[PDB]
């Protein structure tokens, strides 16, 4: 209950929905013969099911008027109510990927330029050249926040301009 | 074989590989942790 | 056919212009009358077939006919600004003509 | 003198309408005459014409 | 020959765009052959009495045919289940099933229900009877004529305007502000306090006995001691009924907030002191320019002395004012931003506050005056840019902009744009995601793995305003904060009711549906400026093209070299975000019509469970909404909607008729046409005829704007058909 | 009548004339160039704007330049 | 009757004068034009399912 | 044709000073 | 009571024609 | 008439195996459309067996294929006038390949 909302354990027409899909799944497993793999495999969908409503309100998520996982995305709001895991830990999670991806492919770019002709190693990716960079890129933050105090990072108005 | 191996280093055939890397991990992960909505512990 | 072009009157140069929109209104008088008088809004009524389809048709004589002059204001022996005036003219008398001609043929 | 740069050294284009404004090239001759646009600069960067030289003059041109 | 009087260089052109650029540059003054800015001011001045004089004839018209074909006297006395009417139908296309079927609303013919709603308007504003519209059709009548001999005489060479009477931006900015919007809105109170106000309280204050009805009953008593809130002492009740005495009160400049009972319209007595207020403020401020007498601000000393130190802002806003005052481009850009933010400002704040009495229970009414006010906030917004666009070329002088802020725009252009083209490509990446990913969770039966956010923001501020549906108990919702506790006689009780009824438009309920929605309309909005900030940026020229101000506002190309140019022009870049704006405002208008549609019917439910995935605004809101729309006619019969059914196909067939002049471009054409000349001049008999204007293809540029024009009048036709007909064929 | 005007930065090499597909330019003798020629457009009258002569152009920022202006019958390129 | 440019400009004028100015009125057909005819059986019901 | 007659009698009068327009402007 | 039979066809019929003619004769004028 | 045809199955990951329907006959996979199991039966299949060995038999005629065009343009690969005898390549493609052909499928 933060915003006109209730935690899914709480809520019943969340429970009531799993109780729908549970229902569906039974009465298409009816189907079939118990030693089936088409009704081994519904069982196995169900488990899988039930499993997945036992471990969203394991993780206190929050339900509202329908019954389904609402998330919060709000620092403040998710660190003092405790649901940092939403949205507030994958957004740290992805930028620390994001700019990874983004560094290696830097990396790669700025140590190419100095060759015969670039051009042919981005068609030609050195793999030798390019997992060295993959692998000792993972403290590219540890190496951007030194880059940034530089001014080697920003290269200067020698940048390409119209009409200024 | 060495000009075979440039072929393998073009740029489609390290982005089908790759792209069979990443996606066949991400599979794997989803197989083995079935649906992550939400980060548990 | 070098013969028939000959004969109708948008070739006959040996002939007045009046009397050449004359038999040009008459030839589409008692014909565009056709359509309406047929299958118009009045098929199923068997007394207004013949009437409003033909009136409706005098009409469209009538603005076929400011459309001839209409052009010849536009573009300037009939190419000119009398030959052309006098061919509208017998356009419109030569039409109003045939479509009453039209619902004689009844 | 032998007016404008040497022969192959680098060089920063101020033309503000040229395609390689504010960018680096290599000076491949300069023409000792009264041409307007002596120096001729080639380029890595081709342009979307896909040719990587012109001539420039004097005064547009600066080094390193 | 003759026809272009204003292009010499199009009279000289023996083809048949002679015609179609006679049209299109008639109203281009700056480019007309021996025009001077003496004479490009005059033909605009007059040219303004024109749009004046069209509006009021306009304006007589609403108010004739209501007068006339409608029914308004029926309408006064039941206002909830009689329609409104528009205009009687003379169609002698017409079958006797579609006579029977448009004849509604209880008249004698055939009849068009009104969903402009101006009759909402008219009944609060005091209109009673039909006798009260006619002389209102004829005074209005009067002024259009005022303003078309107004247009002819000040074009009279005794009566044209010196240049320097334009230029003057003091003296008629001094007058706009306190003339034009002080004294007007002081007038308009005066219409509510005598006319409006008590007309609403059952007493007739027409023009016989205006002279003789007091509007206060210790009238102007208050005014001169000093005790003006003896003019808020008896309101309206809570228990009024609107056009009678019953529970009437006395009061003329009450100031409640919330809205009236019965009408859940705004309260007439709060609506004439708000025009008071600013009718104070625009007169107050109306006495700031220095414009005659020694006292006021002139403009040339307030925009160039704003500098910041230490080089914030480039040499600061120095130099603008020759820059505002000489160019038309820019006053007409900033009129076009202004004026096309607050015609949204009007579509926002009148669905949620409706103004007009038994406004927000006519729902076609409420669908009609918000989408039109969207739309047409649309294309002005996307004009300031256009025109804004125009200014950079034929207006901008970079010599006399050394260093201001307008040159510190184009020195830094491309953080612009590439700004703009981040928050564009990341909100269209993960919106899109989103609803992609909710709709791969309908799709596989499991809704739970959707990614809800909730819109804590805005519930943040909704519950800041009032609404404690969602308890963050912070300032209104809170009963214990200050700003609660400053105004519990002042303003709030009346406010703080009117968000919490659940069945008004004012702060509605939002869940994760509407968290989506708002970034695709920050999509649509960031995206649409990305395209038109490009197109006033790289009016000048980019490094594909860098002397694009030699050619001008609106060139096909450069040709094929360089690559290729196709659409490289300012005017090609502007034409672009009409695709991306009526985008944006049919986004806009879908989710305002559908959480609307469910907030009517009443399963408010059925949208937050379906908004959240795109298949919900397929299924739910066009298939579901539209089964009486293409019903309107059938082979078992036909009804009222059958205009509406007959328009929604006709909205479609402009509109693929514009593809054919957008995939299709000229060259395909021309050579088609070169087959139809020499078929008409080998055709026997056909010869006799033959063209004056050369029959070529149209324009590139020309293509452009017919299939940009076929795309948005088939656009708002298909949709105002939809939106007309399905809310009326269900309400 | 198109507006066809060329530049200083013209080198003469002469792509645009034998581009050109309605024999608008021709090469004239001018000392800024070590081809000793630079282009003119004494037949303006007859030109399309087609810009055949800028697609040839080699010289960076085009030398050659057409202004589309008012078309006449021969501008729009008709045999009727 | 007509045989100038003028005068045929004003025949086809005014013989769509004597076709309108009757059409209102008299050639208003009983089975072509349903709007002129008299007021049949019903149809002045609401707009339908709410309001 | 009170209202009819007593427009257009006072529209005699307005194109009468229309006529004064139509001359004293040029 | 007679008018909505007898504008209509002038504003959509009759008028709009001399506007499809005088708008039209006006097009092709060779200036003097 | 009541087993509705089905040759594709999914993989049970991300709950994609609700698209393998209830197709009948005691199976679970998408339904097809490609009426393959019409060719098979006016082919007179009739088991799972003759399935796989003519899969095996495309596999190989693959290879055969590749081979083909790898020895027909590298190793040995034709002069111009050999294309150019459309006289011989109508009189084997209307008798060898389409003639003999149904020739041999009517067998
Ligand atoms: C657009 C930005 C925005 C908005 C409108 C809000 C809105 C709110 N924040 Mg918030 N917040 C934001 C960004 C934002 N936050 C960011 C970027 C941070 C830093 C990570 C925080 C850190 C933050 C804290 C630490 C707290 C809030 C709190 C609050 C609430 C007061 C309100 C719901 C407070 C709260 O829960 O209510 C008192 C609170 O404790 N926020
Ligand atoms: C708001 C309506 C409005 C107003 C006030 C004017 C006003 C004027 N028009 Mg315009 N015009 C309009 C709508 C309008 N026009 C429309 C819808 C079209 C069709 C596209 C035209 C087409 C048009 C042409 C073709 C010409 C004018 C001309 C003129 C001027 C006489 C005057 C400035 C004439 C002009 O400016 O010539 C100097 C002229 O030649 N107008
Ligand atoms: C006090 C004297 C005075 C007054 C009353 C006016 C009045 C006007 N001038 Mg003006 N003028 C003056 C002095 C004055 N002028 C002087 C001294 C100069 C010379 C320096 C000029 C120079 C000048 C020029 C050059 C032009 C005008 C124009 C205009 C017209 C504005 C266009 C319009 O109607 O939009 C008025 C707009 C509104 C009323 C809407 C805005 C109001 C609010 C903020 C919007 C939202 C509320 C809205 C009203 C609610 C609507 C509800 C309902 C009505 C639907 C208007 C008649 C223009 C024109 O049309 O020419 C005649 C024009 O081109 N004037
Ligand atoms: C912003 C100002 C404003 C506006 C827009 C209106 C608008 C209206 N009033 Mg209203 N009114 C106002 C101020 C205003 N009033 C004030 C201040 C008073 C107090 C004296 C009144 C008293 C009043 C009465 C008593 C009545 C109206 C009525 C009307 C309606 C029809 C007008 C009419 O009968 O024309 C006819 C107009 C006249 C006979 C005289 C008008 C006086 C002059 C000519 C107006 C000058 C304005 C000018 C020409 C416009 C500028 C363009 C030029 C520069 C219309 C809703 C009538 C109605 O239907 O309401 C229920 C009605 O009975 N009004
Ligand atoms: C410009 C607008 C306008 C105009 C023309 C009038 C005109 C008039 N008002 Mg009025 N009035 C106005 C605005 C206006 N008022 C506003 C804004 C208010 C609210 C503060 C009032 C409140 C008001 C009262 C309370 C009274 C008048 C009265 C009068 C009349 C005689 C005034 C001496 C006259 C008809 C008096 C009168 O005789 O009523 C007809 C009267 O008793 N007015
Ligand atoms: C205050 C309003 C205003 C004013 C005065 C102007 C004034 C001007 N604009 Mg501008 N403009 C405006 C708003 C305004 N604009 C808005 C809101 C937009 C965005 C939509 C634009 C977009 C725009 C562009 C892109 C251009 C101009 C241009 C011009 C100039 C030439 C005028 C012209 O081409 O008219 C002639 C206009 C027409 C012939 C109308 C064309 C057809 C339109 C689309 C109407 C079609 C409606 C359709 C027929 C509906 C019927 C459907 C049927 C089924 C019922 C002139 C200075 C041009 C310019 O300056 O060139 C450099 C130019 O290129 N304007
Ligand atoms: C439905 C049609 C549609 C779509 C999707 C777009 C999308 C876009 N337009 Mg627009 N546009 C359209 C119609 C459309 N437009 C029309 C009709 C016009 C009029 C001509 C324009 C005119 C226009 C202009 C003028 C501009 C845009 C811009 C943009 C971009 C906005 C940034 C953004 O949201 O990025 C998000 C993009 C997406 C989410 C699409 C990507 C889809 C997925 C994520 C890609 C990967 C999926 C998959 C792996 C690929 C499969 C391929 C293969 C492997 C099989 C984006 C590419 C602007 C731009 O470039 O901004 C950067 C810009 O300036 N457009
Ligand atoms: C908005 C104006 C308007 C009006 C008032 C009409 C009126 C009519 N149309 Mg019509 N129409 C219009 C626009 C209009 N149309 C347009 C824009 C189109 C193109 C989409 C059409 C396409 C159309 C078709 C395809 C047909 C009609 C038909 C009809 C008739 C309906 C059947 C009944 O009467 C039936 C009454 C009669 C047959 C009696 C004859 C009455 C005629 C019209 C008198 C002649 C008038 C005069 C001599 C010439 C006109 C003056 C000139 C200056 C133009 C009626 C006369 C139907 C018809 O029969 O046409 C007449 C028919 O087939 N219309
Ligand atoms: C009777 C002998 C015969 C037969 C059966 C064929 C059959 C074929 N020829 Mg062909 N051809 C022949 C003689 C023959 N040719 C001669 C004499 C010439 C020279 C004039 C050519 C020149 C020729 C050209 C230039 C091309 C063909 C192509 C084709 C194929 C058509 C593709 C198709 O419809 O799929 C039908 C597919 C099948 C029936 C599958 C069975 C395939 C069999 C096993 C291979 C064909 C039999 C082979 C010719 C016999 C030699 C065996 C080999 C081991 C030596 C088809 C395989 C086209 C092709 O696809 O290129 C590869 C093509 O481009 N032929
Ligand atoms: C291109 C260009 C142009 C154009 C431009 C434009 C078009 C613009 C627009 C603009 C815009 C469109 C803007 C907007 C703005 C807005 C804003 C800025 C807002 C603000 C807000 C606020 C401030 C609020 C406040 C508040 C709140 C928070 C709520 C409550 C109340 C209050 C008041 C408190 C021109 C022409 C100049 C020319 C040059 C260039
Ligand atoms: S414009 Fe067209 S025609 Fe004139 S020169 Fe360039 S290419 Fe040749």
């Amino acid at each position: 209950d933060i915003a006109g909302l209730t935690p899914c354990s709480e809520s019943k027409a969340y429970a009531k929905l799993e109780k729908k899909e549970l229902k569906t799944l039974e009465k298409r497993l009816k189907q079939y013969e118990a030693d089936s793999a088409p009704a081994v495999a519904l069982k196995a969908t169900m488990e899988r099911t039930k499993a997945r409503f036992a471990n969203y309100a394991k993780a206190g998520l929050l339900c509202g008027n329908d019954g389904l996982p609402h998330l919060i995305a709000d620092p403040g709001l998710a660190l003092k109510y405790g649901h940092a895991g939403e949205v507030f830990i994958p957004t740290f999670g992805f930028l620390y990927v994001a700019g990874y991806i983004g560094y290696v492919g830097r990396q790669y770019l700025i140590a190419v330029k100095g060759e015969a002709k670039p051009t042919d190693k981005e068609i030609i990716i050195d793999v030798p050249l390019a997992t060295k960079l993959a692998w000792q890129g993972a403290g590219w933050p540890l190496a951007a926040v030194q880059e940034l105090q530089r001014g080697t990072l920003l290269e200067k108005e020698e940048n390409i301009t119209v009409s200024p | 074989m060495k000009d075979f191996t440039t072929y393998l280093s073009t740029a489609p055939v390290i982005a089908t590989i790759w792209f069979t890397f990443t996606a066949g991990l991400l599979i794997e992960i989803n197989r083995y942790f079935p649906d992550p909505l939400v980060f548990s512990f | 056919v070098a013969t028939y072009l000959s004969n109708l009157p948008a070739y006959r140069t040996g002939v007045a212009p009046v009397l050449r929109g004359v038999e040009i209104g008459l030839a589409h008088g008692f014909l565009l009358a056709g359509p309406f008088i047929k299958l118009g809004p009045l098929r199923n009524v068997p007394e207004t077939a013949e009437i409003a389809g033909s009136l409706s048709a005098a009409g469209l004589v009538l603005i076929l006919a400011l459309c001839l002059s209409i052009y010849g204001s536009a573009q300037f022996p009939l190419f000119s600004a009398d030959g052309w005036s006098e061919f509208a003219a017998g356009f419109l008398v030569g039409g109003e003509a045939g479509v009453a001609w039209a619902y004689v043929c009844t | 003198k032998e007016v404008g740069p040497k022969r192959g050294s680098l060089v920063k284009i101020l033309r503000p309408e040229s395609y390689w404004f504010n960018q680096v090239g290599k000076v491949v001759s300069v023409d000792q005459s009264g041409v307007r646009y002596p120096v001729v600069v080639r380029f890595e960067n081709q342009n979307y014409a896909g040719v990587t030289t012109n001539n420039y003059a004097l005064d547009e041109v600066v080094a390193a | 020959k003759l026809f272009p009087k204003f292009s010499q260089g199009l009279a000289q052109d023996p083809t048949t765009r002679r015609i179609w650029y006679g049209l299109a540059m008639a109203h281009d003054f700056e480019s007309h052959d021996g025009m001077t800015e003496e004479n490009l001011y005059q033909k605009i001045f007059a040219s303004h009495f024109g749009q004046l004089s069209i509006i009021f004839l306009w304006t007589s018209g609403n108010l004739f045919h209501v007068a006339w074909q409608g029914n308004f006297e029926q309408w006064v006395t039941d206002p909830v289940h009689i329609r409104p009417i528009a205009h009687a139908i003379w169609d002698p296309h017409f079958g006797q099933p579609a006579v029977e079927a448009f004849t509604r609303g209880g008249a004698s013919g055939p009849v068009n229900i009104s969903t402009s709603g101006v009759y909402q308007w008219w009944y609060t504003i005091g209109m009673r009877t039909n006798q009260d519209l006619y002389v209102g059709s004829v005074f209005l009548a009067l002024v259009s004529a005022i303003f078309l001999f107004a247009g002819w005489l000040h074009l009279q060479p005794n009566f044209q305007p010196s240049l320097s009477w334009f230029k003057d931006a003091e003296s008629r900015l001094n007058h706009h502000l306190s003339g034009l919007f002080g004294v007007s809105s002081l007038a308009w109170t005066g219409h509510l306090v005598h006319v409006a106000i008590p007309e609403s309280r059952g007493q007739h204050v027409g023009w016989d006995n205006f002279l003789s009805v007091l509007p206060h009953p210790q009238g102007l008593t208050p005014f001169f001691t000093g005790n003006w809130a003896a003019y808020a002492q008896s309101p309206d009740t809570a228990s009024h009924v609107f056009g009678t005495a019953q529970g009437s009160g006395q009061a003329i400049l009450t100031f409640l907030g919330g809205f009236h009972p019965q009408t859940q319209s705004l309260w007439l007595t709060d609506m004439a002191h708000h025009h008071l207020a600013i009718a104070v403020i625009f007169i107050v401020a109306g006495h700031m320019y220095r414009t005659n007498f020694g006292i006021g601000h002139r403009m040339q000393a307030i925009l160039e002395a704003h500098t910041p130190p230490s080089g914030s802002l480039g040499a600061g806003h120095k130099g603008l004012f020759d820059t505002v005052n000489n160019s038309l481009h820019f006053q007409l850009g900033l009129a076009l931003a202004s004026v096309g933010t607050i015609t949204s400002l009007v579509a926002q704040h009148m669905y949620s506050l409706p103004p007009y009495a038994f406004q927000a229970i006519d729902f076609t009414t409420q669908a009609a005056l918000y989408t039109h006010h969207q739309y047409i906030a649309g294309f002005i917004m996307c004009g300031a840019f256009a025109h804004g666009a125009i200014f950079f070329i034929r207006d901008y002088d970079p010599e006399q902009n050394k260093g201001n802020v307008l040159a510190r725009m184009l020195d830094h252009k491309e953080a612009l744009i590439s700004h703009l083209s981040w928050v564009s490509l990341f909100l269209g990446f993960h919106t899109l995601g989103l609803y992609v990913h909710n709709d791969v969770m309908q799709a596989f039966g499991t809704p739970e793995k959707q990614i809800l956010i909730e819109p804590v923001f805005a519930q943040w501020i909704q519950a800041a305003h009032g609404k404690a549906l969602y308890g963050f108990d912070f300032l209104l919702s809170s009963k214990t904060s200050a700003a609660f506790a400053n105004g519990q006689s002042l303003w709030l009780p009346g406010w703080l009711d009117a968000i919490n009824n659940n069945q008004n438009s004012l702060f509605l309920t939002i869940g994760p549906g509407d968290f989506l929605v708002h970034h695709a309309i920050a999509l649509g909005l960031h995206t649409t400026t990305l395209i038109l900030v490009k197109g006033a940026l790289d009016a000048r020229g980019s490094k594909l093209m860098p002397d694009k101000k030699d050619f001008g506002y609106s060139f096909p190309c450069d040709g094929p070299g360089r690559g290729g140019t196709c659409d490289i022009s300012a005017y090609d870049a502007f034409y672009l975000a009409v695709f991306w704006m009526l985008n944006t405002i049919g986004w806009v208008t879908f989710y305002w019509h559908w959480k609307h549609l469910t907030l009517w019917q009443g399963n408010v439910a059925q949208f937050d469970e379906s908004s959240t995935y795109l298949m919900g605004w397929l299924r739910d809101y066009l298939w579901l909404n539209s089964s009486q729309l293409i019903n309107g006619y059938n082979p078992f019969g036909m009804n009222s909607l059958s205009v509406w059914a007959w328009t929604f196909l006709f909205g479609h067939l402009i509109y693929a008729t514009g593809f054919m002049f957008l995939i299709s471009w000229r060259g395909y054409w021309q050579e088609l046409i070169e087959t139809l000349v020499w078929a008409h001049e080998k055709t026997p008999l056909a010869n006799l005829v033959y063209w004056k204007d050369k029959p070529v293809a149209l324009s590139i540029v020309q293509a452009r704007l017919v299939g940009l024009a076929h795309f948005s009048v088939g656009y708002i036709f298909t949709y105002a058909a939809f939106l007309i007909a399905s809310t009326s064929g269900r309400f | 009548a198109h507006i066809v005007k060329i530049y200083d930065t013209c080198i003469g090499c002469t792509q645009c004339v034998r581009a050109c597909p309605l024999d608008v330019l021709e090469m004239v003798p001018w000392d800024g160039c070590k081809a000793s020629q630079m282009a003119s457009a004494p037949r303006t009258e007859d030109c399309v704007g087609c810009k055949r002569c800028e697609t040839a152009c080699p010289t960076d920022f085009l030398s050659v330049r057409v202004y589309l202006g008012s078309e006449s019958t021969r501008s729009m390129g008709l045999s009727y | 009757i007509i045989s100038r440019r003028e005068s045929l400009r004003a025949l086809v004028a005014l013989s769509g004068i004597a076709a309108i100015v009757t059409y209102g009125l008299k050639g208003a057909k009983d089975a072509d034009l349903p709007i002129t005819k008299g007021p049949q059986t019903t149809g002045e019901n609401g707009k339908g399912g709410s309001v | 044709a009170a209202a009819a007659a007593a427009a257009a009698a006072a529209a005699a009068a307005a194109a009468a000073a229309a006529a004064a327009a139509a001359a004293a402007a040029a | 009571s007679w008018a909505p039979s007898v504008f209509v066809p002038l504003t959509g019929l009759v008028l709009p024609a001399i506007a499809m003619a005088t708008l039209f004769v006006y097009i092709e004028k060779e200036a003097p | 008439t009541h087993i509705k045809p089905s040759a594709q199955v999914v993989w049970p990951i991300v709950g994609q195996e609700i698209l393998n329907g209830d197709v009948g006959g005691g199976f679970q996979g998408i339904q097809i459309t490609s009426g393959f199991f019409q060719l098979w039966r006016a082919s007179g299949i009739t088991s799972e067996l003759q399935l796989y060995t003519t899969a095996i038999g495309g596999l190989v005629m693959a290879a055969a294929m590749f081979f083909a065009g790898w020895f027909h343009y590298h190793k040995a690969a034709p002069k111009l006038e050999w294309f150019q005898n459309v006289e011989s390549m109508l009189n084997h493609h209307l008798g060898g390949l389409l003639g003999l052909g149904s020739l041999a499928w009517a067998g």
